[PDB]
């Protein structure tokens, strides 16, 4: 069918310009963030990939989860995760953000930030490496790369 | 001088294989340097070194276009090296 | 916000721009480390101090070890203690980049971030050799130190540490004479020596009003 | 043992006086700055061509567990549960019995790779070599549940990255 | 008449590309996704509250110096007539009567800003 | 035929804007001992397309407590006045032939401001508004000044027209006769294009985002084509002023090509500039401009009106 | 690299290319290719219109030399 290769072409396309251009939030908890720094400093370089930071919710694509997320805090991270525009992505990086970690017992700490807001990638590492979240990001942009939005809207 | 760069430029083309396998290795790895190849995968990636870069720059692969099963000619990723050749190329030792 | 280094909520009452008031509200990465610490033993409660200051991991293994070793009335074997020193100071390097490039890209000078973290990757590799961990060690323990440094480490130490004078050199020609940067940092923030003693400063907080004290 | 840092007095001579107001009036120490930069652009960058270039590592380095075997084939680990004592996460659980020819062995081992905190307690602790952090680290997964590793995940992962674990041992167990 | 053109044609260009803007995507509003952002936190006042100016000095100052650039912007005409003489004269009791203002602005403190 | 011209003129200009993006991303990566983008596309040419595909195919939000007509009229202004602001240049024949056109650059460049003070007054968020009130105080700051400045300059040119200065240095830069003007007015167009080190209205790391905080995808990107748009104009501008390039009228393209070579040789010293200094504080901006800029421009204009008339110097035109 | 930067600069400077060069066609073009008469004096423009009037064509860019003075 003609339609089905348009929308086909159409999807991969918009799937091509999303992954390209990840804008993810400026936004660190706590050691982890010290590593996602290391992944935009000269020897990984995020910025090649066309991975920018940017400090608004309303201009970022992607929120990375770097550090411990506590009761207090909670709250915060829920709500500019609900001013990101869609689509959005959340990767969750370290054991903090995981399930808890070396915190998980702690009267002040949530058990995993996936408790508050929905997680595409789990980066493993206390702290996952500059190397092991780039790989993270990467396999993020692979998954986007599987997205079918307009096949599945033609279909429908 | 400036001609020389240019030079290096044309035998860099030229060594990889003709004008397409520049055009495959640039729009694959998004580099064309050239490197003396320390061997081969029993997956078809290719292992290359040149000690004459600095240090991280003297090692690399040339990933499978065809994996277990899937189409790797886009979609490549480090989990793709063996653990003998991961050892090598993460530095760990010198001997391939 | 870009600004605050981390999880930090600070109210602020204002006049126009002018700053009338700063209530800063802390405890957003409060984990309950103290508590969580009485349910470990000494050896299982080492690897909190790493993150406790997560850009000065050894200092805090240090402290925590000479706490422990003092408790314990032993002594640490003198090349250990040698070792101690050495990556003490890596890590005070580590963590004196990590300050002054934070400050000078809040104030807006972006670049000598990125040229010092290069250096910084080179140190969290000299880390690495030694404990298998770039960042989190746990290295120095209340005995001395977990391994024996390998068998090439000393001498790459000395190939970084005889370059990176030249990279201070470039930051301070970026910093130290800019009519701008001086603007920005000259007279702001005055603090007095005797208000800095009874507030509880030390460090460079205390040495940069004058008072001659270096632990 | 002490220096000053700000404690230098400007020189009040004529010549001296022209010279500041050059710097002043021509801007000299911002056109140093940009010389600076200026500089840094026809250097060559740190930057490594990820994946196909890495980040050097080392034997010590630690990375995703893994369960081990002895050369005949038999597994290492005997079930003392000493890993599972000193984690300081408690990311160990262990459950052990008799197997069929009365041998000590685990019917259940899981680390929970979401509680651990990666700091080598355990392979140090194990008194046999079967519990290792080998060397890989890019395992990130699209689920939580995929993190919570049982037996049969390590074993698959001492038997998949073997090769690599053996040789990294035999380039530091003399330092351990 | 073609600069009346000129205007249209890029109003109605940046107009389409906010139609395309606001009409291509899928929108998925809602109350928490809308509300103000004051960095994770909900804001405690309003932002129409009185915000205070420290530069309101200066600013009435900008009033008078930028109607001076209106006395001052037909200068390259007013050369080309023959009292050149009195023209400069002219010319130049402006501008020091300028300076003066400012000088005068500066020496009494109005330059500084409201703490 | 007209309307093929004013195409001809806006499509390029949106492309340039597109591209100056990953020049400017590329010049400071290098300038940071890094690379910058180089994986979308062979050395990251088609990094402004995904930048502007993602940009347009994101959902817009419009905010709870701010005003809708504002909120959305504001970007539209930005981005046409940046377009219009190109009809009167020479290159080396503008589009739009003016008496004034230095006037008609003056105004339009004045009638910008009100795109960011209305954005982040419609916002109504803290940030947006303390964006917008750093836009004042930075108008305040930089427009006397600029506007005497080009008095100055201009009083060798004999008019407001802007191919008259292709005339003017038919011999020899301007930029020799009046560096001192020229260096304040290369200030003054950094802090007029709210560039760094005068970028207060963004504000980055002090505002998070200063006035378009609340903006996101078309209308977010909008601002940012207006920007660089404004920043190559201005740079053109200045390279018609102070570096004017021959002109042969059977070979415009020689001219064509010499004025954009100037025009990327300022808008790279730009990027230079972003890579090298720390951020002013707003006060202090308004405090270079009016203690060291104001008097020293109050004395070369009368030094720029008595030269004339003291050499016997005077321009042509009435 | 930092020659890598150089595709991206040739692109801005050809797309900036296209402007003045199109003006100047596009001026030949509609002017019978002898550049566009520039009015910035009422003079100029009864000149054009002048021009305009004697052409025999209302184009004011038609010149009419001496073969019309018999
Ligand atoms: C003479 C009569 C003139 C009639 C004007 C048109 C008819 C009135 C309605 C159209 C405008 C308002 C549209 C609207 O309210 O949609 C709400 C609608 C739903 O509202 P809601 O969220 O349910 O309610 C929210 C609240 O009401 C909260 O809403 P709000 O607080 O945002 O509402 C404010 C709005 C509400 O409307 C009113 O209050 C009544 C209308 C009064 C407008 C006239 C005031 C005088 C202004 C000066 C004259 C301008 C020329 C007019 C004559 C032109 C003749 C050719 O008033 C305005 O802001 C109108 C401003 C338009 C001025 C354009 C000037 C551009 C300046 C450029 C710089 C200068 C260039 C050099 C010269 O939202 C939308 O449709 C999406 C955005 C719509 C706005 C698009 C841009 C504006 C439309 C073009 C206006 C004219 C531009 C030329
Ligand atoms: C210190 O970190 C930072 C950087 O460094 C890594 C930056 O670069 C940076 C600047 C932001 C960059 C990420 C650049 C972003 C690129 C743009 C937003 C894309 C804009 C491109 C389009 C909207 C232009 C239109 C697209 C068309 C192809 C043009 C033609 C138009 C048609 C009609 C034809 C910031 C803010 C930053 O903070
Ligand atoms: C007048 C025009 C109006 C519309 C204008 C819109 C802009 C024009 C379209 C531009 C498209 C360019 C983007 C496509 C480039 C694809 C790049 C290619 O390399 O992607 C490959 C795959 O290509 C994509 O699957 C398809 C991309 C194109 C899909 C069809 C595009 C059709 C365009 C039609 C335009 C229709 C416009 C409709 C509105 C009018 C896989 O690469 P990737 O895996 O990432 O690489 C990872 C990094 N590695 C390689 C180093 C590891
Ligand atoms: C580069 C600058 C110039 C661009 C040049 C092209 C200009 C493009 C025009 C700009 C608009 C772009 C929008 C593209 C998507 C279409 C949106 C809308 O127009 O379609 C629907 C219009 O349909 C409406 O439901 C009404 C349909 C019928 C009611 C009134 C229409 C009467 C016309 C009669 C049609 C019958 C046949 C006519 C044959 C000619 C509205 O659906 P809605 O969900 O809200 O909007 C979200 C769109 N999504 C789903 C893609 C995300
Ligand atoms: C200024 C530079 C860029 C200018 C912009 C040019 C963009 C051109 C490329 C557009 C690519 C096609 C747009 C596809 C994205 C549109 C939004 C979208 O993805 O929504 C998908 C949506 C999914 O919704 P549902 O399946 O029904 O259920 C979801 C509810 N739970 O499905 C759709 O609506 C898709 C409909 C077809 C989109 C039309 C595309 C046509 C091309 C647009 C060209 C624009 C010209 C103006
Ligand atoms: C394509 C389909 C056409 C539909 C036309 C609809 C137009 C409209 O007003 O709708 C509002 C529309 C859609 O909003 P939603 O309902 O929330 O989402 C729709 C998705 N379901 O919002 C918009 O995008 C508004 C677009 C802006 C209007 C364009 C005209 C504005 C004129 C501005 C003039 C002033 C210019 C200022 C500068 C010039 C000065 C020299
Ligand atoms: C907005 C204000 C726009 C200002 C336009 C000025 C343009 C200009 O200066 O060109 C002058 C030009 C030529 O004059 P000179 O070259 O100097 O000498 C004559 C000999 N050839 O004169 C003209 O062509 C005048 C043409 C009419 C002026 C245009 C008026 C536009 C008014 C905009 C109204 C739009 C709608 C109203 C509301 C807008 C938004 C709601
Ligand atoms: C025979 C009669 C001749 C008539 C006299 C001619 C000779 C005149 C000699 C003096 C000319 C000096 C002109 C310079 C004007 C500004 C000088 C100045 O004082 O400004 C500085 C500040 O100005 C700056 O430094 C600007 C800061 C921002 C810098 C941004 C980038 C730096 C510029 C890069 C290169 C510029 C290239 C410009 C030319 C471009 C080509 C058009 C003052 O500030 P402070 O040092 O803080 O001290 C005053 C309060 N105590
Ligand atoms: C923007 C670039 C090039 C770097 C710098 C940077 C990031 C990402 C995130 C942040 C950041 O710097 C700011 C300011 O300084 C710290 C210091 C921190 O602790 C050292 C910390 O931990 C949460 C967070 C921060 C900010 C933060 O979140 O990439
Ligand atoms: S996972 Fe480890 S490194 Fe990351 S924030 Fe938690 S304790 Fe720090
Ligand atoms: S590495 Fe540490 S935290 Fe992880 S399982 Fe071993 S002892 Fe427990
Ligand atoms: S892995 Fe080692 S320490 Fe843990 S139970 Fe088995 S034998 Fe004991």
């Amino acid at each position: 069918s003609r339609g089905e290769y348009v929308v086909a072409k159409l999807d991969d396309l918009v799937n091509w310009a999303r992954r390209s251009s990840l804008w993810p939030m400026t936004f660190g908890l706590a050691c982890c963030a010290v590593e996602m720094m290391h992944m935009a400093a000269p020897r990984y370089d995020m910025d090649r990939f066309g991975v920018v930071f940017r400090a608004s919710p309303r201009q970022s694509d992607v929120m990375i989860v770097a550090g411990t997320l506590t009761n207090k805090m909670a709250p915060a991270l829920r709500k500019v995760y609900d001013q990101m525009p869609e689509p959005r992505y959340v990767v969750s990086m370290g054991s903090c953000a995981n399930g808890g970690g070396y915190y998980h017992y702690s009267y002040s700490v949530v058990r995993g930030c996936d408790r508050i807001v929905p997680v595409d990638i789990y980066v493993p590492g206390c702290p996952p490496t500059a190397e092991a979240l780039l790989y993270g990001i990467l396999q993020l942009q692979r998954k986007i790369k599987r997205e079918k939005r307009l096949r599945i809207w033609y279909r429908r | 001088e400036l001609v020389q760069v240019l030079r290096r430029g044309l035998q860099q083309v030229s060594g990889h294989g003709g004008l397409r396998g520049y055009l495959r290795v640039l729009f694959r790895a998004n580099d064309v340097r050239v490197g003396t190849l320390v061997g081969e995968d029993k997956y078809g990636n290719k292992y290359y070194e040149d000690n004459k870069q600095f240090f991280g720059r003297h090692r690399w692969v040339i990933y499978t276009t065809e994996m277990n099963g899937r189409d790797t000619f886009w979609d490549v990723d480090g989990s793709m090296v063996p653990p003998e050749w991961h050892r090598w190329l993460h530095c760990m030792t010198d001997d391939p | 916000h870009p600004a605050a280094h981390g999880v930090l909520r600070l109210v602020m009452e204002l006049s126009g721009e002018m700053v009338r008031k700063c209530d800063p509200h802390i405890g957003l990465l409060h984990r309950g480390t103290e508590k969580l610490i009485e349910y470990k033993t000494y050896l299982q409660a080492l690897p909190y101090f790493d993150r406790l200051d997560y850009v000065s991991m050894m200092c805090n293994e240090q402290a925590y070890s000479l706490a422990v070793e003092k408790l314990l009335n032993i002594q640490p074997p003198p090349r250990a203690q040698w070792i101690r020193v050495l990556f003490g100071e890596i890590t005070r390097l580590l963590n004196h980049i990590m300050a002054v490039t934070t400050h000078a890209l809040d104030i807006g000078a972006m670049t000598p971030f990125f040229w010092m973290f290069e250096e910084r990757e080179k140190m969290f590799e000299f880390y690495e050799r030694v404990s298998g961990a770039r960042m989190h060690a746990a290295y120095i323990r209340p005995g001395g130190v977990h391994q024996d440094l390998p068998l090439g480490l000393l001498d790459d130490i000395y190939e970084f540490s005889k370059n990176f004078s030249f990279r201070i050199d470039e930051l301070e020609e970026m910093l130290t004479n800019n009519r701008i940067w001086r603007n920005r940092t000259v007279d702001i923030g005055v603090v007095t020596a005797e208000d800095a003693l009874n507030y509880g400063f030390s460090g460079v907080m205390l040495r940069g009003s004058g008072i001659q004290w270096d632990l | 043992t002490y220096k000053f840092v700000n404690m230098r007095e400007p020189s009040m001579d004529m010549k001296s006086v022209t010279d500041r107001a050059a710097q002043t009036l021509l801007w000299t120490e911002l056109v140093r700055g940009l010389g600076m930069t200026l500089s840094y652009l026809f250097r060559e960058p740190a930057t490594i061509n990820y994946p196909f270039e890495k980040g050097p590592l080392s034997p010590r380095f630690r990375g995703e567990h893994a369960l081990r075997r002895y050369p005949s084939g038999e597994e290492r680990c005997i079930a003392c549960k000493l890993c599972e004592a000193v984690c300081p996460a408690q990311a160990i659980t262990i459950e052990a019995e008799p197997r069929a020819d009365g041998s000590r062995r685990t019917t259940r081992y899981d680390i929970d790779m979401t509680k651990c905190i990666y700091c080598g307690f355990c392979q140090e602790a194990c008194p046999v070599d079967a519990i290792v952090e080998g060397p890989n680290f890019e395992f990130s997964t699209e689920t939580h549940e995929e993190l919570l590793y049982n037996k049969e995940k390590l074993l698959n992962n001492g038997d998949k990255w073997e090769a690599e674990i053996a040789a990294n041992i035999q380039a530091d167990y003399l330092y351990r | 008449m073609n600069i009346m053109l000129t205007l249209l044609t890029n109003v109605t260009l940046a107009s389409l590309l906010v139609l395309i803007a606001f009409w291509l995507p899928q929108l998925n509003a809602y109350s928490e996704k809308t509300s103000p952002y004051e960095c994770g936190f909900d804001p405690m006042g309003s932002a129409r509250l009185p915000f205070s100016m420290k530069f309101f000095l200066v600013a009435i100052t900008f009033l008078l110096f930028d109607l001076e650039i209106a006395l001052l912007l037909p200068l390259p005409w007013a050369s080309q007539t023959n009292n050149l003489k009195t023209m400069l004269t002219m010319a130049l009791f402006l501008l020091i009567l300028l300076a003066a203002s400012l000088a005068y602005e500066w020496t009494q403190k109005g330059l500084e800003w409201a703490e | 035929m007209f309307m093929i011209n004013i195409l001809s003129l806006i499509i390029p200009i949106l492309l340039a804007v597109a591209f100056l993006t990953l020049v400017e991303r590329k010049v400071l990566g290098y300038m940071q001992l890094r690379k910058g983008p180089n994986v979308v596309g062979p050395y990251g040419l088609l990094q402004p397309i995904a930048d502007a595909l993602k940009l347009f195919t994101k959902e817009p939000l419009r905010p709870a407590t701010s005003s809708i007509s504002m909120f959305i009229i504001a970007p539209i202004l930005a981005l046409s006045l940046a377009l219009t602001m190109w009809v009167p240049l020479p290159m080396p024949y503008p589009l739009i032939n003016m008496n004034l056109g230095v006037l008609f650059m003056l105004a339009m460049s004045s009638l910008a401001v009100y795109s960011i003070l209305w954005s982040g007054w419609a916002s109504n968020s803290k940030y947006a508004l303390i964006g917008a009130l750093r836009a004042v105080a930075q108008t305040i700051s930089y427009e006397v000044t600029l506007a005497i400045i080009l008095l100055s300059v201009l009083l060798m040119n004999g008019s407001y027209t802007l191919s008259t200065l292709i005339t003017t240095q038919e011999h020899i830069w301007m930029i020799f006769t009046s560096w001192p003007l020229a260096m304040m007015w290369f200030i003054s167009t950094l802090a007029e294009t709210n560039r760094a080190p005068f970028d207060l209205t963004e504000g980055e790391s002090e505002l998070v985002s200063g006035f378009n905080v609340e903006y996101a995808a078309g209308p977010f990107a909008m601002f940012f084509m207006a920007e660089y748009a404004n920043i190559i104009m201005m740079n053109a501008f200045t390279a018609i002023l102070f570096l004017g390039a021959s002109h042969d009228p059977h070979t415009p393209e020689l001219y064509t090509i010499n004025f954009v070579l100037k025009t990327l040789a300022l808008t790279i010293t730009f990027l230079w500039i972003r890579a090298s200094y720390p951020r002013f504080r707003y006060d202090q901006l308004m405090h270079l401009l009016w203690k060291s800029f104001l008097p020293l421009t109050l004395a070369l204009c009368m030094w720029h009106i008595s030269l004339p008339i003291m050499t016997a110097s005077i321009p042509p035109q009435s | 690299m930092w020659f890598e930067i150089l595709p991206g600069i040739a692109v801005m400077a050809a797309c900036l290319f296209i402007p003045g060069m199109a003006t100047a066609h596009i001026h030949k073009f509609t002017n019978g290719g002898k550049e566009k008469r520039v009015a910035h004096f009422s003079y100029q423009w009864n000149l054009m219109e002048r021009d305009r009037r004697i052409s025999g064509v209302n184009r004011y860019h038609v010149t009419k030399g001496l073969e019309n003075i018999d």
